[PDB]
């Protein structure tokens, strides 16, 4: 699986710009699609979404007006037009994999991203710690509060976990709540509640520092915690 | 000649010890259990999406992922709780006649009636599921898969045989040769050690897959069987026929323990499968409909008539909430 | 009420979709299952068109898509696996014509055309017959004539009547007369229209089907 | 004879199975069977407030 | 004088078969065929068409009776609308069926393309929306014109004032009488010529008797058709070109031929959907 | 049809 995005660069205010990106090695028309974003000190925010057969679109009302998503389904290529671009939407611009049925895992392959500098209702999901420092094999307990319950009356709480290491692009490490993702060692544990969630490390090794993000999945728009930091 | 009139003497002697020292009685050992009146099931889901006459029904361990094939080549994976779509799998051998469910739930088994048992890849990544292996070596059409986990897996096919294979390696790793018919299904333990088979020959054996060689032969029909299921205690099995009859067989005894059967059924089953406590039996007939059998008392206890074209397969969960009966009329239902 | 499972309804959708239309392109396809007895004449009827148990031969003439389905190298019970196979369009069934004199031959295909004509799952889809091998059948009644194999035959040992009383005495054979049709083309090595007769038969059934599926019949 | 003896083999593997007769061995089915038809919801049929469907 | 007051009862009995039949067809339709083939599509489509031109029936009879329209403005506009809407849906509903009739026997192998139950539902949706566009125009020109004393219900004419409305009738007789017989006449008779060439129906007599039981429905549904529809469509022409004095048996036997006009949307489901194999399940 | 007018 590789996902490539382009057309990053530098722009005058008020001017437009599209980005592409370009999915190879698999089965691209099966997935729905994510923008998600993040400002150079900052969190991630989601852009928009494009469900499997482009039937349904959702656009962050930050960004609702201005940006266009779509997709070239034969050509394997998604599609970012934006306009009207302003000093706020400098980020960068990740391109996501995802996919809706019951066991799937969501938001599970990210892009290495690209640089889009610019010249010059919400559930808000609160971290209210910044950074924690952290010494090798030790185990550490995060929690991430929501503003609303995310227990659905499904059975099933919508919280997502990705790790951030430095220089890299966020990966998926637990979907609802307490399911570990492909290719996540067992290291990493889930558990929460209604509007109370933690994530746990057990002996905690090398390269594993960087920032953690808690998101919501209840409803659109999609929604990031602050991020939470991780030191040796 | 002589070791033709020994073996009619070896089993004219299974059938002495099976009949001298076999004392059953059962007539009197379920008059003193009460019954169950008469149970009422509805249609609580009709699954609605093929185009085809259908001829498979199995769940996971998740008691929500069931799959289904049909005539037209696409088995589909459904959701017993939200009446969904999860997979839409194409295939080639269109002519399917059975498929399974693997318990870790990551695999499904296809096989159709030209020798090719394929095994399907579902929680993969780069996209949608992927044919992994193609599982061959007989001769005449795959009958029942069934998974034992993730490495091996039995079938029954028409050519005589049921085979064990290492999916890694799709070598026939054990052969079970002890029949003279078609093999027309197959059925396994909850600890998946040993299975029963069920054949043309009115004949359901019991065979290991530890060695190979069938322990214990049960005959008593007078016709094919088309439907084995063990008993959830993994002490019996239930066999149904093409005479109208669909016998409960006892491991321990040793012979046919009870007989089920009705007057104005001269009918034939496809389907025989036992809810998680073993009470009541759903056996599927051939006349539209399915009953549901007192299953220790040879009475019946239910009707869940709601199709208009025979059952072909009928599934039961492994936590006992609901079971499937999968018509020719394409719409399979779920009960509870 | 359906958090994120709108994307998963719309997935099922989707796919749903894809199953509609995979339906409509099997449904404007027609098969036709084709029998024919061991070794006889089925090698011929393979070859005179366009062109593991079943083996699928996938052709098309005048804009009709034909899935022929020469099953019969699978050496199984047949009764439990023929169920699979109605709703087929037509039914060609293969007999060798020539094959009257060899160790009876004509009889053991009297008696498969007796199974699968009076057959319980089988008794609307009409069936076809190619007798094959009239090069030969043509010869062997002069020579060796047909009077070995018919004890209440007599009168004409040539071809003007004989293939012809064969043929009759195979279409004599549906207990059920008025509603399935049997068609019969001679096939040869040359004039390659049986593929014109199939094509001829198969439309015949399909208006039938179409009158039946319209109420009229 | 070279699959006569392959039957005779295996009647003589089948021959020598522990006979137990069916009343000490079918009491055990009606033993389980009660002990758990409290457990089987086609029994007893579940209410709506714990019914997945 | 009294004959009237029993000339309600037998305009408004036509009405209440009318609409007792046409329930029973939409109900045995919805109920136990579930539309999954493409030709319940178009029955049912039938069904509702003359159910409501069989509901519009007794609109008109207090125009015989009471004299005045006691409705006002605010239905006289909806029921001239539904009425000239369900009119032209019967027809082109005919006129389809009769297509699909035609493709799936003169054109076999093009009718296994066409005739899926998608595009039976997309032209179903084609000609509703076909019969608007003639329906449309007859609400936009429905007004309400007051007489002598009464509430009236009548249709006027744009500019140029007098002149207008005679193309409406010509319009409504050769767009709704003469296509139609002129299209289902020739595209019934060449699936009977066709018909009459097949070897599924052609001996073996019995099977010529089944052939002959086709030909004797379509011969009844195109002849009441026929003996139905053409004396409301010969009267209208026939008060327009020549003035006729008013007698008093007159105006009863005129709404006598609206009540055989309407006996076609009565009696076309019950030789429908009775006639047919599909009833038996 | 043939109603009004």
């Amino acid at each position: 699986v590789q996902l490539v995005e382009s057309g990053g660069g530098l722009v005058q205010p008020g001017g437009s710009r599209k980005l592409s990106c370009s999915a190879s090695g698999f089965a691209f028309s099966s997935f729905g699609m994510h923008w998600v974003r993040q400002a150079p000190e900052k969190g991630l925010e989601w852009v928009a979404y494009i469900s499997s057969g482009s039937g349904t679109i959702y656009y962050a009302d930050t960004v609702k007006g201005r940006f266009t998503i779509s997709r070239d389904d034969p050509k394997n290529t998604l599609f970012l037009q934006m306009t009207s671009l302003r000093s706020e939407d400098t980020a960068m611009y990740y391109c996501v994999r995802s996919i809706y049925y019951y066991g799937s895992s969501p938001f599970d392959f990210w892009g290495q991203g690209t640089t889009l500098t610019v010249s010059s209702s919400d559930i808000v999901m609160t971290q209210a710690t910044s950074s924690v420092p952290v010494t090798p094999g030790e185990s550490v307990s995060i929690s991430c509060r929501s503003s609303k319950s995310l227990l659905h009356s499904n059975g099933n709480t919508y919280l997502y976990w990705f790790l951030q290491r430095p220089g890299q692009s966020p990966q998926l490490l637990i979907y609802r709540m307490s399911n570990l993702a492909s290719g996540v060692p067992d290291r990493f544990s889930g558990s929460g509640s209604g509007t109370a969630f933690t994530l746990t490390i057990s002996r905690l090794e090398a390269e594993d520092v960087g920032v953690y993000y808690c998101m919501q999945h209840l409803e659109y728009p999609l929604t990031f915690g602050a991020g939470t930091k991780l030191e040796l | 000649d002589q070791l033709r009139q020994e073996a009619e003497q070896l089993k004219n002697q299974i059938r002495d010890a099976r009949k001298a020292c076999a004392d059953a009685t059962l007539s009197q050992i379920t008059n003193n259990i009460d019954p169950v009146g008469r149970i009422q099931m509805r249609t609580r889901r009709t699954l609605r999406g093929h185009l085809a006459k259908i001829y498979a029904m199995h769940w996971g361990t998740d008691s929500r992922l069931l799959v289904s094939a049909s005539q037209d080549g696409k088995l589909i994976i459904w959701d017993s709780y939200t009446t969904n779509k999860v997979h839409a799998i194409p295939l080639r051998s269109s002519w399917v006649m059975t498929c399974a469910y693997a318990p870790s739930g990551n695999y499904v088994a296809c096989g159709g009636l030209d020798n090719i048992c394929s095994i399907y890849n579902l929680k993969t990544r780069e996209g949608n599921v992927r044919v992994s292996r193609e599982l061959a070596g007989h001769t005449g059409y795959l009958s029942c898969c069934r998974f034992l986990d993730d490495n091996q897996i039995v079938t029954s096919s028409g050519d005589t045989t049921c085979a064990l294979w290492d999916i890694e390696t799709g070598q026939q790793t054990t052969t079970f040769t002890g029949h003279t018919g078609d093999v027309m299904s197959l059925s396994l333990a909850p600890d998946t050690r040993l299975f029963v088979s069920g054949a043309c020959d009115a004949s359901a054996k019991l065979w290991d897959v530890r060695e190979g060689m069938c322990r214990q032969t049960f005959t008593g029909h007078e016709s094919d069987i088309n439907a084995i299921c063990f008993f959830p205690n993994g002490n019996a099995f239930a066999t149904g026929s093409d005479d109208a009859t669909c016998r409960l067989f006892d491991l321990r005894a040793d012979q046919e323990l009870m007989t089920y059967s009705h007057d104005n059924i001269i009918c034939g089953i496809t389907s025989v499968s036992f809810s998680k406590s073993g009470r009541l039996l759903l056996a599927g007939y051939d006349d539209f409909n399915c009953n549901v059998w007192d299953a220790l008392k040879a009475d019946r206890a239910g009707v869940l008539a709601g199709h208009d074209n025979r059952v072909s397969c009928l599934g039961v969960t492994d936590d006992g909430m609901a079971v499937a009966t999968g018509s020719w009329d394409s719409f399979l239902k779920i009960w509870n | 009420l359906s958090a994120e499972d709108k994307a998963a309804v719309e997935r099922s959708k989707m796919i749903d979709r894809n199953l509609r239309e995979d339906g409509e392109k099997a449904a404007r396809e027609v098969k036709l299952l084709l029998l024919g007895a061991g070794e006889s004449g089925k090698s011929t009827i393979v070859k005179q068109m366009k062109i593991t148990g079943i083996v699928e031969t996938h052709f098309t003439f005048k804009d009709l898509h034909f899935k022929m389905f020469d099953v019969g190298g699978q050496r199984s019970e047949r009764k439990k696996w023929i169920h699979c196979f109605e709703g087929v369009t037509a039914i060609i069934f293969c007999v060798a014509l020539s094959d009257y004199d060899l160790v009876n031959r004509m009889h053991e295909s009297m008696k498969l055309f007796d199974s699968i004509c009076n057959n319980k799952w089988f008794t609307d889809t009409s069936i076809i017959l190619f007798l094959n091998k009239k090069d030969l059948f043509e010869e062997k009644i002069k020579k060796s004539p047909l009077t070995i194999c018919y004890p209440e035959y007599a009168g004409s040992n040539t071809y003007e009547e004989a293939a012809a009383y064969i043929q009759c005495q195979f279409e004599d054979l549906n207990k059920r007369k008025d509603t399935k049709e049997i068609y019969t083309h001679f096939t040869c090595a040359t004039d390659t229209k049986n593929v014109q007769f199939v094509f001829d038969a198969v439309t015949d059934v399909i208006i039938k089907n179409n009158l039946k599926d319209c109420g009229l019949f | 004879i070279a699959q006569a003896r392959k039957l005779v083999e295996q009647l003589k593997m089948e021959a020598n199975i522990d006979r137990i007769k069916v009343s000490k061995a079918a009491a055990d089915l009606m033993a389980y069977c009660e002990a758990h038809a409290k457990e089987d919801p086609l029994l007893t049929p579940v209410p709506a407030s714990e019914n997945p469907f | 004088m009294v004959t009237a007051i029993t000339i309600m009862a037998l305009y408004s009995i036509v009405c209440v078969v009318g609409l007792f039949g046409n329930f029973l067809v939409m109900y045995v339709i919805v109920r136990y065929t579930k539309m999954k083939t493409a030709t319940n599509i178009y029955i049912f489509n039938l069904a509702l068409a003359d159910a409501l031109a069989t509901s519009t029936l007794p609109f008109q009879s207090v125009n015989y009776l009471m004299g005045t329209w006691p409705f006002g403005n605010i239905l006289c506009k909806i029921v001239i609308s539904i009425d000239y809407y369900n009119m032209f849906t019967s027809i082109f509903t005919l006129c389809t069926m009769s297509v699909d009739r035609y493709i799936a026997v003169c054109h076999p192998v093009k009718a296994l393309d066409f005739r899926t139950p998608r595009n039976a539902k997309i032209v179903n949706v084609c000609n509703w929306i076909l019969s608007s566009a003639i329906g449309l125009p007859v609400m936009f020109m429905a007004t309400t014109k007051y007489r002598q004393g009464s509430i009236d219900c009548t249709l006027t004419f744009s500019h140029p004032t007098w002149y207008w409305e005679n193309l409406l009738k010509i319009c409504v007789f050769i767009f709704a009488f003469i296509m139609p017989v002129l299209i289902i006449t020739v595209c019934y008779g060449l699936m009977i010529l066709r018909l009459k060439s097949v070897r599924m129906l052609s001996g073996s007599k019995e099977k010529d008797r089944n052939l002959r039981r086709i030909t004797r429905m379509v011969l009844v549904v195109v002849a009441v058709f026929i003996v139905c529809w053409t004396p409301i469509h010969i009267y209208v022409i026939i008060k327009a070109l020549i003035t006729i004095p008013e007698t008093t048996f007159q105006t009863v036997s005129w709404h006598f031929c609206i009540a055989l006009g309407y006996t076609n949307s009565c009696l076309n489901p019950v030789l429908y959907a009775f006639l047919d194999e599909n009833f038996k399940r | 049809y043939x109603g009004f007018x």
